[PDB]
């Protein structure tokens, strides 16, 4: 019982992270853009 | 249903690993 509960909590935090991880991706490319424009 | 656990933790540490780098080079950018 405990263990499908966890399993399904440590899925929950992989929703999360990857979240957080494409958001961090969408301002990684953001900033590097903008240093792009500066280079130029 | 172990194993499972085990590998689902295993891989959200690094792409929590991946997360915090991301974070860190866009703070450099």
């Amino acid at each position: 019982k405990g263990q499908q509960e966890l399993n399904l909590q440590i899925g929950t935090e992989l929703n999360g992270v990857n979240a957080e991880i494409r958001k961090e991706t969408e301002i990684q490319e953001s900033l590097e853009g903008k240093n792009k424009k500066f280079d130029y | 249903i172990k194993i499972e656990i085990k590998s689902n933790k295993d891989a959200l540490e690094e792409r929590k690993r991946i997360l915090k780098e991301a974070k860190e080079e866009n703070k450099r950018i």
